[PDB]
Formats: C-alpha cells, structure tokens, sequence
C-alpha cells in the first residue's frame, strides 16, 4: 500500500568541456518517466505519466527541469574550478529525489545527492546540508549553495507541495497499472555442484507481478530448509524473475516437488515434481 | 566494484519455440558500460537495452534483452566490457541453470 | 563598506610593451573578476578567480594572462599590449553572494608610438572686473595646451583642498592642429566663486593638471624633455 | 546578438521633466536584475536590485519595475536634475550565487538640458597671471536656447558650451572660453548669440 516515488538522476563529468546527464522516475518497482541527454523533453513511459496535471501545468514544471539541467551542468562545473586543485575530473554526480506515500494525507519528501557514489550531501528543511562520512571540502560548496535563497525556496515548493499532490494523482490514474496481477510460469532443471557425488535442482520462476512471491521445494509436504533463493531478477516486460536452488545427492531426486504460491493465482499453487 | 552479470530466458526454454533471452548486469561504477549479447561467439544485431538506473547503494544496473531460438547446438553468451576489469568477462547461457 | 581599489587608475603604453593592472580589496572576498567595457558594448568578463592560486577564462580572455598572487590581490597582465586592447578595465570582488563590488575604473590607452608624447603648458587667468562688478561673481580660467595623448585629470584646489561646486571642465579636448595625424591637444576648465571670496587676499587658488605619459622604464632616443606622468599647475592668490 | 538590450540608445530631457529607460533582456535564469548609474569618467553606482516576479523598487527620484514573464524592466525618473547625466546600465545576474554570470546591456545615454533662470549674456576678457600679454574670451551666463559654433579662423580656438553649478548658491549658468595668437568683440562672431550681450570697455 505504502508506494514509494523516486526521480533518480545520474551526472558523468569526464573533462572541462563534456559531460552528460541522464534521469528516470521510478512510482514503486514500474518507470513512469525516461529523460535522456538527447531529449530536450521529459519522455512518458506509461500512458498515465501525466498523473492528474494538466497540460499548462506540466508545461511549467517540465521547463522548471528543462532549466535546472543546464544550470546544474554549469554549477557543477564552476564548483570544480572553485575547489580545484582538490577535486577533479572524472566526476560521477546522482540525486535520488522523491517522497514516500503514507495512507491518509501523509508523506515524506527527500532528496539525497552522492558524489562518486558516496552519499554526501542531503535537502533538509531549508538548506543543503552534508551527512556523517561527507568530505570538510564539501563545506564551501554547501555555503554557496544555500547563498541561491530562490533554489530553497523552489526546492521547498517541490518538496513540500508538488510531489505529494503530483504522486496522489499517478496512483489515481495508474491505478489498474499499479495492482495488475500477473501468473508465474515453472519449469526445473538441474546442474552439478561444486561437491563431487552432489546435484544441485533449480526450480525457475518467470512472468509474475507484483514482487511478493514464495518458492520452496518440498518432500510431500515436508520444507526443505536447503532451498536457497536467489535474487528477483527483471523481465522487458515488466515482470519478475526467481530461481531457487536446492543442494541434493544423486540418484535422490524421487518424490521431490517446487510449490509456488502468488495472489495472481488464487488458491490454485503450482507444483512441479521431478 | 567487479560487475555481476546474469544469463536467464524470460519462458520455459524448448528447442524450436522462440523465447526472449535477458542478461542483466548490476554492482558496477562507474556507469560507461559496453554490454553485447552474442550467438556462437558472434555479435547479435539489434539489441534492446533497457534504461540505466542504480539502487539505494548508489550501484548502477541494466538489462539487456533479444529474442531468440535455442537450438541444442547454438551458444549464447553475454560479454561485458568495464573500466574495473582488465579482460572483458564473458557468462555463458546453461538452460539448466 | 566593502571597497575595492585599483592601480594604476589611468595608463599609457606602447604597442608590444608590458601592462600590469592591479587590483586590491581588504573584504577577505574569495573570488575577484576582471572586466573590459568599450563605447556600443557592456562589460566583458576576461579573467576571474575563487581563490588565491586559482585563475579561470572569462568570455575574452585572449591577448590576457591573470594572476592571483593571494587573496587580496588580483592582477591582468598583458604580456604583449596591442591598440584593440585600449578600453576601460574594472574590477570586482565577493563573497558566495551574488553582489559584486566593482572598483573606480582603469583607463588604458595603447599607442603605436611613443615619438610625439608631450606634457601640457597650464596657464591660469584670472577674471574680470567688469563681471564682478556686474554679475558680484568671479570666474577663473584654465588652459592645458599642447599635450599628448588626451589622457589628462584636470582639477582645482583652494587652500590645498579640492573644490567640486561651481567647476565645468570640456567633456572632451579639442585638437589644436586638426589636419595633422598625431595633432597636440587643448583643455579649459572654469572656477566660478562669489567676488568677496576672490576678493579675500588670503584664498589661494590652483589649477592643476594630472598628466599620464612615460614611465621610468620607457626608453627615449629624442633630445627634448622626457614627457613622463607628471602634474603641472598654475597659481593666483585673492586681491581687492 | 546580445542577451540583455537597452532602450532608448541614447536621449535628451530638460530640467523638471521625467523620462522612462527600458531593459529587455533574453537571459536564462533570471535570479535578479540590478541598474547602475555610470557619470562621465566614473565607477557604477548602483541604483536598485528586483529580484521577485512582479517586483517594485524605489530609491527617491530612482523607481524601477520588473515582470520575468515578459524578461522586461523600466527605471522611472521623477524630476530629472543636472546630475542625472550619465550613462545607465542594465545587469542581469543568472544565479543567486557567485556561480552566477552577469549579463551587461550597452547602456541608455542621459543628457539633462539645465534650467537657467535669469540669464544675463556677457563676453569678458580674462589675462593670464605668469604673464599678462595672453589673454582668453569668457561668453558666460546665457540660456541654453543659444549654441555656441567651432570658429571660423582654425588659429583661433573655441571650446563647446558648459555648465557648472554653485551649489552654496544654488545658481547654474553656461560658459565658453576662446583665445587665439584677436579682440572679443571678434571673437563670437560666428555664433548665434543674443542680441543683448554686455560687452564691457
Ligand atoms: C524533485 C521532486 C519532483 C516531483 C514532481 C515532479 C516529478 C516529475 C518527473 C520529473 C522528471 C525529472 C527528474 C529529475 C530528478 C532530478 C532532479 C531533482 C532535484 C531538482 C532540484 C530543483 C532545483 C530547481 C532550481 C534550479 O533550477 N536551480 C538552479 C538555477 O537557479 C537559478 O534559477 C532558478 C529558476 O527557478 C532560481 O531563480 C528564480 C527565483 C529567483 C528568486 C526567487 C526568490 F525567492 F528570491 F524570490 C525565487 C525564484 C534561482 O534563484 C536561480 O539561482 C541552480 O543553479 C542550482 O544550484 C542547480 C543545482 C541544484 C542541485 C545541487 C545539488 C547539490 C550538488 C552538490 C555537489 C557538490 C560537488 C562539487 C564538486
Ligand atoms: C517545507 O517543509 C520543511 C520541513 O519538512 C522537512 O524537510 C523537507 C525538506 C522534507 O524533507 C520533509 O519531508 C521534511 O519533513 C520546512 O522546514 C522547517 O521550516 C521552519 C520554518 O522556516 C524552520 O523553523 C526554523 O527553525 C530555526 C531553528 O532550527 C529557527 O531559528 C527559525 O526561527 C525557525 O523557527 C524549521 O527549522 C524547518 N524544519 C526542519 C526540520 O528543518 C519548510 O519551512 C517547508 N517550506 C515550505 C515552503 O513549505
Ligand atoms: C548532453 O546534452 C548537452 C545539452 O544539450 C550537450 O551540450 C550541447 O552540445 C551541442 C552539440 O553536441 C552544442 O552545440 C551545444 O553548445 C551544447 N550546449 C550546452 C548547453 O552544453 C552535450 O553535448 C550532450 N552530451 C553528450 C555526450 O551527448
Ligand atoms: C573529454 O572526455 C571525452 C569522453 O571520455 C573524450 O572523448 C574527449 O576526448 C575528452 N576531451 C578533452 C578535451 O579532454
Ligand atoms: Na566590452
């Protein structure tokens, strides 16, 4: 029920001259927005990206960005050549900008900035300040920073307002997007372990949604604590992927099923046997 | 960090029937990534890469996808070339697996 | 509060010679710029830097190398000076802050030769009876002749302080030769001040004239004077 | 060309009158504008800094607007004095920061024709105090209706017309100097100048 929203932003700075920026917008596990170094203009991927913003509306808030991409290449650039000979290029920036969704009318904007891929400076209250772990050297950046009163005073707006309002309206109009229900197919395969008289049975699990799944293989109706699940891997089509694996020896694999529950199949588990 | 690269179909795997093959790449910075999917050691054309994005240790990641027809003879394979490595790593496709 | 200084003020320089404008401020700003402003143009950035060390390339910084040698100064070097480089240079200074302090202005005028420089001949003449008794006021009169360039400061001082109210001075120099080239130029300024003060036989009055010409390291081959940045005056005291 | 133009290029108002300067500029952000004042052979006094959407400022005589929507700007002036003649630029400044460029227009020449109240037209002969063989022609104390010319002799030397200020007096007056190596009764011929000039003897 609790849907994060996330505006992920990744910034490569290889020399003075180039550098590229690219974003995508994440509404829980589905990509809502794309934004490329190429495009000019914020891309849809969904056909309720818009949420309930009207055309004017967007329009102001697409050419806010449109605005914040260039100055931010600059300001990055110029703040190089401020701490210079400190810090210099290759330069790696990213912003984690959002706000979770809690029932009711409660939320919690954030914005989060990492600088080589550490964490360093956060968005809080009024002003940009850094975070336990962050570099002294950073200080001088902050402090010109929170000197630009009107980057506050948008940022606040954006924060505080714009994205609650803006997120309330995508869960509205993604509504049977965001709670579709997808049926997981199985199928089994098996492989040798490192041990020498040791097979290793994997039980596949593909084409499902949402991410809340439970795999385990079983003796009758006996767990077997052995199975080890790997990650949840994506699909193109905005599915999920799940293998789990389970250490036997040879010539032991009689009587040995994969039974797999999810809300898309409804009572109705899948079981596979050997 | 070393990238984790991982070969899987999207459907069962049955000789004949055409499936989607995915290789998903994650744990890797920085983000300059040159990612191929090959058949028989060859360059498969017209590959649909998915948008890049990271998760919440600030790691990058990105999925690469095409269709294909698994054979018994043919091969595929998923080779990643990164600044963090010195020879470009090469993770095979096992049905099995 | 926060001031900004700049040296030299005013400056004459030949073409392929060096010219070292320097800029000071006491306000501990980080960083300092250095701009250019020409008659039909705005202000051009050429140099600035955001700290002691640092210098960086403004939109024209060809023909101009920067130095910032510490936090307080701040200095444009024309390595090799050329005419196109003749304009009107400011400096400024500031904090994180969006203001920049600028300073008073830096006039540099680059020659091609320095042959027919020459220092002015200041006269002063003194006024009227027939406007005193008419008009109860008194009107001094300067003339700087014979100078070249046009680069002059002209100013009067009573008691050996400077006078600001009731002083005209030409917005420009008229030429005294126009058909020549290289023509010698002419400056009158004017001091009007009540008959009584003029009449006071202890009120000191002096026209003088801030010449900018040569400086020591300039070499001359010619066998008159050599026509260095210099002040020449002239002088009248009160009578009834 | 430029991102910030300025309008009109240059203009003339008598004493008392008021006159309205324009500033549109195409600069992207616009975090704040600020108008200077720029006298002949001088620094930039600044005058007043918008920085809101619909921004109003004033400074006196100085008032000045400001609409971001349209990227333009006005600088009012109320009663304009003698010393109102100067050169008024317009910035704009793209960040609120000092990684902020400022963006300089060309600036709007003022010309402020004074305001002489009792002219009394006159031509003296001054000497000279080192040695009293030189002299110089004095045409002093005329309205600013009446043009003073180049001479008609290249010998002789006259200067363009100029106004000081007594300001203990509150009295301002035109004047011009010419000499030659020549009387003064000469000496303004080639020049339209009043019929009731006092030429002393
Ligand atoms: C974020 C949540 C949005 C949810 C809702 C929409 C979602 C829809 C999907 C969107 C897809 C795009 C996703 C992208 C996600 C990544 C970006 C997230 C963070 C966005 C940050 C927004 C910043 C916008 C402001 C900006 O452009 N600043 C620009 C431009 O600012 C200028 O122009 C503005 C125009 O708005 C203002 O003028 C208007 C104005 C003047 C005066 C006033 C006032 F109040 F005085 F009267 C008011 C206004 C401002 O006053 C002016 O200075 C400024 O240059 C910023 O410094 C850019 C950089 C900011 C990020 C810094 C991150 C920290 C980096 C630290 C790393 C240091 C390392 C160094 C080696
Ligand atoms: C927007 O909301 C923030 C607070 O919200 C928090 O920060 C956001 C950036 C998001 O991350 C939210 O998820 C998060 O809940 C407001 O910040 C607060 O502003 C007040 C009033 O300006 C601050 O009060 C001041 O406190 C100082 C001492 O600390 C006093 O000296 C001042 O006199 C004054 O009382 C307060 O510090 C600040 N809160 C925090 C936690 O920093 C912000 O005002 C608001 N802005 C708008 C435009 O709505
Ligand atoms: C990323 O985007 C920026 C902004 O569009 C590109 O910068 C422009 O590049 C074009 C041609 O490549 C130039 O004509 C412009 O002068 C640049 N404008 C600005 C504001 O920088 C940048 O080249 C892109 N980078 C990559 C690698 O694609
Ligand atoms: C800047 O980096 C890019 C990308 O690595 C490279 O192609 C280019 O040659 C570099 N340019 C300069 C001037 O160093
Ligand atoms: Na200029």
């Amino acid at each position: 029920k609790n849907y994060t929203f996330r505006c992920l932003q990744m910034s490569s700075f290889a020399n003075r001259s180039w550098s590229r920026t690219d974003s995508v917008v994440w509404l829980g596990d589905l990509q809502t927005h794309r934004w490329s170094n190429d495009s000019a203009t914020i891309s849809f991927t969904k056909p309720w990206s818009q949420g309930k913003l009207s055309n004017q509306q967007w329009e102001k808030l697409q050419h806010m960005f449109q605005v914040y991409r260039v100055s931010f290449t600059r300001d990055i650039q110029e703040l190089v050549k401020m701490m210079s000979p400190k810090e210099d290029y290759p330069i790696e920036i990213q912003l984690s900008a959002g706000c979770e969704m809690y029932p009711g009318n409660a939320s919690e904007s954030f914005l989060h900035v990492a600088f080589q891929g550490k964490y360093v400076v956060r968005f809080w209250g009024t002003s940009w300040q850094t975070v336990p772990g962050a570099p002294s050297w950073l200080d001088l950046p902050i402090k010109v920073l929170n000197a630009d009163q009107g980057t506050s005073a948008t940022v606040q707006m954006l924060l505080n307002d714009t994205c609650p309002l803006f997120v309330r309206g995508l869960l509205e109009a993604g509504k049977s997007d965001l709670e579709k229900q997808e049926k997981p197919v199985a199928w089994l395969s098996s492989v040798p372990s490192s041990a020498h008289g040791h097979r290793q049975l994997v039980c596949h699990v593909s084409g499902f949604y949402p991410k809340p799944v439970w795999v385990m293989w079983m003796r009758g109706d006996q767990e077997q604590q052995g199975t080890h699940r790997g990650d949840f891997l994506p699909n193109a089509d905005e599915t999920w992927y799940l293998q789990a694996t389970l250490d036997v020896e040879a010539g032991e694999e009689a009587g040995l099923a994969c039974r797999v529950k999810h809300s898309s199949l409804g009572g109705q588990d899948i079981i596979l046997y050997w | 960090k070393t990238p984790q690269i991982q070969v899987y179909s999207r459907h069962p795997p049955e000789n004949g029937k055409p499936n989607i093959l995915n290789c998903y790449v994650t744990q890797f910075h920085p983000p300059h990534i040159e990612i191929q999917m090959l058949k028989n050691g060859k360059k498969i054309p017209k590959v649909e890469m998915s948008d890049m994005s990271f998760s919440k240790d600030w790691s990058f990641y990105i999925l690469a996808h095409t269709e294909f027809t698994p054979t018994e003879t043919d091969t595929y394979a998923c080779r990643v070339k990164h600044a963090s490595m010195a020879e470009p790593k090469t993770v095979y496709w096992d049905r099995d697996m | 509060e926060a001031a900004v200084t700049q040296s030299p003020r005013n400056k004459v320089a030949v073409t392929g010679g060096k010219v070292t404008l320097s800029c000071n401020q006491t306000n501990n700003h980080n960083n300092m710029y250095w701009y250019r402003q020409d008659t039909g143009h705005g202000l051009r950035l050429i140099h600035y830097s955001y700290g002691a060390g640092s210098t960086e390339k403004g939109d024209i910084p060809d023909g101009y190398k920067a130095s910032r040698p510490s936090q307080e100064n701040f200095s444009l070097i024309l390595e090799l000076a050329t005419p196109s480089q003749t304009s009107v240079y400011f400096c400024a200074s500031g904090d994180e802050g969006y203001t920049q302090y600028f300073g008073p202005g830096t006039r540099l005028l680059v020659l091609e030769d320095l042959r027919n420089v020459t220092p002015p001949k200041v006269s002063l003449f003194e006024p009227s009876k027939a406007e005193i008794s008419h008009t109860q006021k008194a009107t001094l009169v300067c003339l700087a002749t014979g100078f070249y360039p046009d680069h002059v400061e002209l100013s009067w001082w009573v008691n050996g302080k400077e006078v600001h109210s009731g002083v005209c001075t030409d917005p420009q120099p008229l030429k005294e030769q126009p058909a020549l080239n290289d023509s010698r130029y002419s400056l009158s300024s004017r001091l009007r001040v009540s008959a009584t003060f003029w009449q006071n036989p202890r009120n000191h009055f002096r026209c003088q004239v801030q010449f900018y010409g040569l400086s020591e390291n300039d070499e001359w081959t010619q066998d008159r004077a050599k026509p260095v940045t210099q002040i020449v005056s002239a002088e009248a005291w009160g009578r009834a | 060309k430029t991102q910030v133009e300025q309008s009109p290029q240059s203009l003339v108002v008598r004493q008392g009158e008021n006159c309205v300067l324009q500033c549109n500029y195409s600069v992207t952000p616009d975090n704040h504008l600020r108008w200077f004042k720029q006298d002949t052979g001088k620094g930039l006094v600044s005058l007043t800094v918008l920085v809101d959407q619909k921004d109003k400022t004033s400074n006196g005589r100085y008032s000045a607007t400001l609409d971001k929507d349209a990227k333009h700007s006005t600088l009012h002036i109320t009663a304009t004095l003698l010393d109102d003649t100067a050169t008024y630029i317009c910035v704009v400044g793209d960040r609120g920061s000092a990684l902020g460029r400022l963006h300089f227009g060309a600036g709007t020449q003022l010309i402020v024709i004074p305001d002489i109240q009792n002219p009394d037209p006159a031509v003296y002969q001054l000497r000279d105090s080192k040695s009293s063989d030189k002299s110089v022609c004095l045409f002093t104390d005329f309205d600013s209706q009446t043009n003073v010319s180049q001479s008609k002799d290249s010998d002789v030397y006259i200067t363009d017309k100029c106004v000081l200020d007594m300001r203990s007096m509150d009295f301002k007056s035109n004047s011009a100097v010419a000499w030659s190596n020549f009387a003064c009764a000469n000496a303004f011929n080639n020049s339209i100048i009043p019929e009731d000039t006092f030429f002393p003897s």
